[PDB]
């Protein structure tokens, strides 16, 4: 005889969602995404002082 | 070191139905628990009360039972109709559950 219940006054919490842009850091990236990085060689940037 | 005492421990799991809270409604998450010469001496300078009347729950838990069931019944005879009511008397009492 092996009952099984379940309670009615407390529910977990399992999952701990953070969102990279909900921190502070956020600042010091500019996050812009390819949906094709793998296909890409060498990509340059230039700067012209 | 009372901030040290409210930031050692991480919060645990469950979500409670009914949660204390204020007159303002502000929820509690914690509870310190002191003898009575240290809860005079922190109430003086080194705390502030902030609320008085606190909103509590009252009643108990209860729970969804979903149970393993045990038949036991006598049967008269050896029909078919006769050895059936075995198999309502798990859907009658697992209706009973519900």
């Amino acid at each position: 005889d092996v009952e099984f219940d379940a309670l009615l006054g407390s529910y977990c919490n399992t999952l701990s969602l953070v969102r990279f842009l909900e921190l502070g850091l956020s600042v010091a990236c500019v996050c812009t995404k390819f949906p094709e990085l793998a296909y890409m060689n060498e990509g340059r940037v230039q700067f012209e002082v | 070191w009372l901030v040290d005492l409210t930031t050692a421990t991480q919060p645990s799991v469950a979500v409670p139905r009914l949660t204390h809270a204020d007159t303002r409604g502000r929820p509690v998450d914690g509870v310190l628990v002191t003898t009575a010469p240290i809860k005079q001496r922190l109430l003086q300078s080194f705390l502030k009360v902030e609320d008085t009347e606190a909103d509590v729950p009252v009643t108990y838990g209860e729970m969804v039972l979903n149970g393993a069931n045990l038949v036991t019944a006598l049967v008269m005879g050896k029909a078919v109709r006769s050895l059936d009511d075995v198999g309502r008397h798990l859907l009658e009492m697992q209706e009973e559950q519900l």
